[PDB]
């Protein structure tokens, strides 16, 4: 049902890892010509957080320790903020490609 | 565009061999460069097969 | 409704014969209007070696007087019954022609026929011209794109008099003379060579009977013959230009060839692009796509030239200096492809927007009634727009592909550089990447 | 003859290497047996295969 | 301008097959092209043997 | 063809013309009274980027889709544009309307304006403000009308220098939003039927600031180009009058361009005094703009750097002389049919046709054959060309110039 997925999504964002790093979902895809386009299409001030967090993370990462335990930025605040601009842009690559065959 | 002017080994080729502006003058007493190239793969080539029975 | 409805109504081109050499070519229509013209065949194809451009001088020396009605008299007329006189010339052709209502045509034929049959030269104003011809060679090398044309057939067609130039050298010019060109008048002018076109809202019987009236009395009774397409290449390296035009041609079919027919599904294809086109992008054309996405070109039109069974098919592209063999290596990358690995959409767009661009082509006064005039140029008739559909609808890929190896493959072709243009390789390095060993 | 030979062998770049290869072949038939022929021609007489025919 | 330019003339250098300036050269194309193909698939041949 | 097009007016205000002839070309246009004159200073040099809209993606077809499906349908989509009207032409054949027609009512009534479209439009703005503004006529027209106006139709085609890139697709949202109104376009379709063309703008739009006071004045373009560029321009008439009828009488009176390719022009009045004045080489022609509430009429000269001034005062004193009463009703009667002429034979082509009847038909509400049009040129008598010269002469002076200006009357001797 839906109390076993939520709990299941609860417990793979515990152990994911990016939560200790204070990151989010977008912060760490990986990157080809469609994603890149996606993070040229972000609004600016969410592009400055996005790279705030990412220099956190890199420092974080550098000295090899995690942030405290509420500077964690929890589960079910997590911005999904490149979701509709990737969607779209996977969506018009697939637009291009049926077409052209 | 091209393989060649964006390969970042066929770079060293193209602007080595392919597209290197070379002068409209020279006789074939510039062609020794190329000469001892040639000279000096086959003498590492032929050692190598010297090398290998010795 | 659809191609065979609206294609069926069509005017018929109502033709007539005047039995002195005379092609007349009504089209009655529906709108009214007039275009009357005057199509004789005399370029610097038909000319000598020793009168280059000496019809490009009758064409500035036409307007300005005649035997009977005078040169301020002509033009005034002309606005007395609020005409608009034209005239234009090729290396081969030479065309006069009037943009007015069909009843101010007997007028027109009157006026027009005195410029046909009893012209005339004056010494005053043959200096007068003279110094005009001067002045606009001087204000007409500015724009650089006829400079290019001129000088790719220059190239193209060498030591052959088919690449005369179209107004000589200049010491040719100041050379002109009265009994030379009373001479000139006397050998081309004249009889078999002449097509009378009408076209708008009129009618053919009067026109025919009053054109039986003023063509009454020419008494005109071993030119036009092939030349050679070398293949070579020119390049003026002028540093001074702000940027690069460079065109590339090989030989074309001419007029009576189906292959003609596929060249302009071909061309159809490539065209001219330009670059201020809105959205340059997401076009059908890969070519578009590739060269705006890289920047590379300011434009480029890619096309067929048909003289007389002979000619040239080609391209010139614009672009800045730093964007020359990039441009040249997907132009060449186009061409292969339609050679060796043709497909079918290509074949589809090309024919869409050659059927697009033709019946927007056949439309208004000037482009129908030039169309009569090139039309029975060479062809001994005009053709309706229906047998263009015909022979676009008979060609598929297959034969697409079978022109494209006839013509373009592993050819040797005729290169105009002009401005910066040290950036493009030398003539082999396009030889032997013009056919493709793939790469 | 020549036209021909441009419309045989001489439109696709792979019937090109094949009809080299192919020349390569009928070359080293040809060229080896001429080559042995003219060598052991100069040389009648004192040859090996003059004692091989005896013996 | 460009209407001065008169193209030097080349007989010197041109094949005698194609010192007839009227009679167009869609003819005698492939004669010079199997030629010079034919002496490069003969070095190609000698070069691969 | 005994047939004939057909005015219908749609209850909430627009206007379709449809024709029905037997050849292929088929154009539907649409024409918006949106011009660059419904736009303030906070948005100074829009009409250019909505012009340029083209490859935009709509609610119903995205931008690759819509670029792709015209193209290969093989259609044309033009888009012209004046400071009063914005027109969306499409031409193709009567096998290619239907999905055109679809394309173009997306562009129409489907706007997105999405940001890096945007971006990459606004160095298409520089681009083609390069490729315009380099031919210097336009120039030269663009700061007479700065010059001349003191309010919104002093406004441009293009965009000036600093509003590139800094224009955003809001103001986009908000203009097309609160501009792009039911009672102010007109759908003229040729070559198509009229109940389809019916259907489409019944169902398929559903939506539903002052005058321009003269202001007198004058502009200048230091240039150096030894060629000077003047527009001597004052104010005439608002269009469709009988008076701005007498003022295009007036203008084939003076004198237009050459008719006769390489012409003497004697008809023209101002040419043939300057050049039996000076004898140097020029251009002296007319030019008249009228629209919807005032309207512009004056000379444009073309002439060289060192004697502009002899231009300027030969012109002005042909043209007073002309404003006392020297005129011969024969060579009206010339100018009556230089503008017959233009009226025929300028709209016979398929564009022109498209381009002025529905800008009338936009504008007057209704059509007009072009018979009574030819027969109202003929009813305009000599009163009203002689009160019309006075009427320049004495009326206020708009100027603008181009080029050397160290011979050129400025204020005083104009």
């Amino acid at each position: 049902s839906s109390k076993w997925l939520e709990g299941i999504r609860k417990w793979y964002y515990n152990a994911a890892g990016f939560n200790k790093l204070g990151l989010m979902r977008d912060d760490t895809i990986h990157e080809n010509d469609d994603v890149k386009e996606a993070i040229r299409r972000l609004p600016e001030n969410l592009y400055n957080d996005r790279v705030f967090r990412i220099k956190r993370a890199l420092d974080l990462s550098m000295r090899q320790q995690i942030l405290p335990k509420e500077q964690w930025t929890k589960y079910e605040e997590d911005k999904f903020y490149l979701e509709p601009y990737l969607k779209e842009v996977i969506r018009e690559r697939k637009e291009r490609e049926e077409w052209t065959k | 565009i091209n393989i060649r002017k964006t390969h970042p080994l066929m770079k060293i080729v193209n602007n080595a061999f392919i597209d290197l502006p070379a002068p409209s003058n020279i006789s074939s007493w510039w062609n020794f460069g190329s000469l001892l190239g040639i000279c000096l793969i086959l003498q590492i080539l032929t050692g190598l097969f010297l090398a290998m029975h010795y | 409704a659809t191609y065979a409805q609206a294609l069926q109504s069509v005017p018929e081109t109502q033709v007539s014969q005047l039995d002195n050499g005379l092609r007349v070519a009504s089209e009655q229509s529906s709108q009214p209007t007039c275009t009357v013209g005057v199509w004789i065949d005399a370029g610097s194809r038909y000319e000598t070696e020793k009168n280059n451009g000496a019809g490009y001088f009758v064409e500035h020396l036409a307007f300005k007087g005649t035997k009977n009605r005078p040169g301020n008299a002509l033009e005034k007329e002309v606005e007395s019954m609020g005409a608009h006189l034209n005239a234009y010339s090729t290396r081969e052709h030479t065309a006069y022609y009037i943009k007015a209502l069909s009843k101010d045509l007997p007028k027109a034929v009157e006026l027009l026929a005195d410029i046909v049959q009893n012209c005339s030269l004056e010494d005053s104003q043959i200096e007068k011209e003279r110094d005009v011809i001067l002045q606009e060679l001087q204000e007409n090398d500015t724009s650089m794109r006829d400079v290019v044309f001129n000088y790719l057939h220059a190239t193209a067609f060498q030591g052959t008099p088919l690449a005369q130039s179209v107004e000589g050298p200049s010491e040719n010019v100041r050379k002109l003379s009265r009994a030379d060109l009373t001479e000139y008048l006397s050998r081309h002018y004249k009889a078999p060579r002449m097509v009378l076109a009408a076209a708008g809202g009129l009618e053919h019987r009067q026109l025919l009977d009053l054109a039986q009236k003023h063509f009454s009395g020419l008494s005109g009774t071993p030119t036009l013959t092939p030349c050679r397409f070398t293949g070579s290449e020119i390049r003026h390296r002028e540093d001074g230009l702000p940027l690069a035009h460079v065109a590339i041609a090989v030989e074309g079919p001419g007029w009576a060839n189906p292959d003609n027919v596929a060249l302009q599904v071909a061309n159809a294809i490539i065209g001219h692009y330009d670059c201020t086109y809105g959205g340059g992008m997401h076009l059908s054309s890969p070519l578009a796509s590739v060269a705006v996405t890289n920047k590379l070109c300011q434009s480029f039109q890619t096309f067929n030239i048909c003289y007389a069974d002979t000619g040239l098919l080609g391209a010139h592209f614009v672009c800045d200096h730093m964007s020359i063999d990039d441009m040249m290596f997907v132009l060449q990358g186009q061409w292969m492809r339609l050679c060796t690995s043709a497909t079918e959409s290509e074949v589809v767009r090309g024919k869409n927007l050659l059927r697009n661009a033709l019946v927007s082509h056949l439309d208004g006064t000037t482009p129908v009634c030039e169309d009569i005039g090139r039309s029975l140029l060479t062809y001994g008739r005009r053709i309706p727009l229906a047998e263009w559909e015909s022979r676009i609808a008979e060609v598929d890929a297959r034969v697409v592909r079978e022109v494209c190896s006839k013509y373009f493959y592993d050819q040797c072709p005729a290169v105009a550089g002009f401005g910066p243009i040290e950036q493009l390789p030398d003539y082999n390095r396009i030889r032997s990447g013009m056919f493709w060993l793939r790469f | 003859l020549t036209a021909r030979l441009y419309s045989l062998l001489f439109r696709r770049t792979s019937t090109f290497a094949l009809t080299i290869v192919v020349g390569a072949l009928f070359f080293e038939r040809a060229f080896d047996q001429g080559a042995d022929a003219i060598y052991e021609h100069i040389n009648e007489g004192k040859l090996w295969k003059h004692i091989k025919h005896k013996y | 301008s460009h209407t001065d330019i008169k193209v030097p003339d080349f007989s010197d250098y041109r094949r005698p097959e194609v010192l007839d300036s009227t009679k167009s050269s869609k003819e005698s194309s492939e004669a010079r092209k199997g030629f010079s193909y034919l002496i490069t698939a003969t070095t190609t041949v000698g070069v691969a043997y | 063809h005994p047939q004939d097009l057909e005015f219908t007016r749609l209850p909430n205000g627009l206007v379709i013309a449809s024709l029905e002839n037997y050849a292929p070309a088929s154009r539907i246009g649409l024409f918006i009274k949106a011009g660059s004159r419904y736009e303030n200073f906070n948005n100074l040099g829009t009409s250019h980027l909505l012009r340029l809209a083209s490859s935009l993606t709509t609610k119903g077809a995205s931008s690759f889709k819509i670029t792709r499906g015209i193209e290969a349908v093989g259609g044309k989509l033009s888009v012209t544009s004046t400071r009063e009207n914005m027109a969306y032409t499409v031409e193709c054949l009567r096998d290619d309307v239907d999905i055109l027609m679809e394309f173009l009512l997306n562009v129409t009534t489907a706007p997105e304006f999405r940001r890096w479209e945007v971006a990459a439009l606004q160095s298409q703005l520089r681009i083609d403000k390069a490729v315009a503004f380099q031919n210097p006529q336009a120039h030269v027209i663009e700061n007479l009308h700065a010059a001349a106006y003191r309010n919104a139709l002093a406004n441009s085609l293009y965009c000036p220098d600093y509003r590139i890139g800094k224009v955003t697709p809001d103001e986009l949202h908000d203009y097309v939003q609160n501009h792009f109104t039911s009672a102010r376009m007109a759908l003229i379709g040729l070559g198509v039927s009229h109940p389809v063309l019916k259907q489409v703008a019944e169902q398929f739009l559903n939506i539903r600031g002052a005058k321009a006071k003269y202001r007198g004045g004058e502009i200048r373009e230091q240039n150096g180009d030894s060629l000077v560029h003047a527009a001597l321009v004052a104010e005439s008439a608002a269009i469709g009058s009988a008076e701005a009828n007498a003022f295009s009488v007036l203008q084939h009176v003076l004198g237009a361009g050459p008719h006769v390719k390489r012409g003497s022009n004697a008809t023209s009045s101002l040419y043939q005094a300057v050049a039996k004045g000076v004898h140097q080489p020029f251009d002296v022609s007319a030019f008249n703009a009228s629209y919807s509430d005032s309207g512009l009429f004056g000379f444009y000269t073309i002439s060289q750097a060192a004697s502009a001034g002899d231009v300027i005062k030969a012109a002005y004193n042909q043209v007073k002389t002309i404003a006392q009463g020297n005129l011969s009703n024969p060579d009206v009667q010339a100018a009556k049919n230089k503008l017959k002429a233009g009226y025929l034979m300028s709209v016979e082509s398929s564009e022109g046709f498209l381009d002025e009847v529905g800008c009338q038909a936009l504008a007057a509400g209704s059509y007009t054959p072009p018979s009574t049009v030819l027969q109202q040129i003929d009813a305009v008598a000599d009163a009203d060309v002689i009160n019309a010269a006075k009427k320049f002469v004495s009326g206020r002076k708009s100027m603008a110039a181009s080029g050397n200006l160290g011979h050129t009357p400025f204020i005083d001797e104009l």
